[PDB]
């Protein structure tokens, strides 16, 4: 759902692109995930091993 | 690249104030190349 | 609607700086069957 499920009503949203909505926060646009998803998907699955 | 893309096309806002100056272009050399 | 607005003309750019252009082409494209 994200973060809504801490304002009011909580809405479903697909993980994959909750991400891109939290790049946009920081400076870097939405449009170097999808085009890095598996590197980003090895290197956050690496790092909680 | 990207995983989940899907196919359609987009309404480009920079055509049709042009388009319509294209739909009087055109018309413009249909009288220019009449004769 | 809205309360409170006013009336006022708003110069919206992109057709005088093509009429600035579409001046000349207006003149160049009618003037061509003149003579
Ligand atoms: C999205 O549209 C493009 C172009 O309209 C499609 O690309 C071609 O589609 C035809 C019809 O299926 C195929 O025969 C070609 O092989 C495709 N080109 C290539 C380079 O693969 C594309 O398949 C469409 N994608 C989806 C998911 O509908
Ligand atoms: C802004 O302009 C419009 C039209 O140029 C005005 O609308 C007119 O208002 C009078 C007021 O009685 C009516 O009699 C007309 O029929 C209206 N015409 C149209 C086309 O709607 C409007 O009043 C103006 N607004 C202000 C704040 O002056």
């Amino acid at each position: 759902s994200g973060w809504t499920f801490g304002a009011g009503p909580a809405l479903q949203i697909p993980f994959p692109m909750q991400m891109a909505y939290r790049f946009n926060g920081i400076g870097v646009t939405q449009n170097v995930l999808y085009e890095n998803q598996k590197l980003i998907a090895n290197q956050f699955n690496s790092a909680i091993g | 690249v990207v995983i989940g893309i899907v196919n359609n096309t987009v309404y480009d806002p920079l055509q049709p104030e042009l388009d319509s100056f294209k739909e009087e272009l055109d018309k413009y050399f249909k009288n220019h190349t009449s004769p």
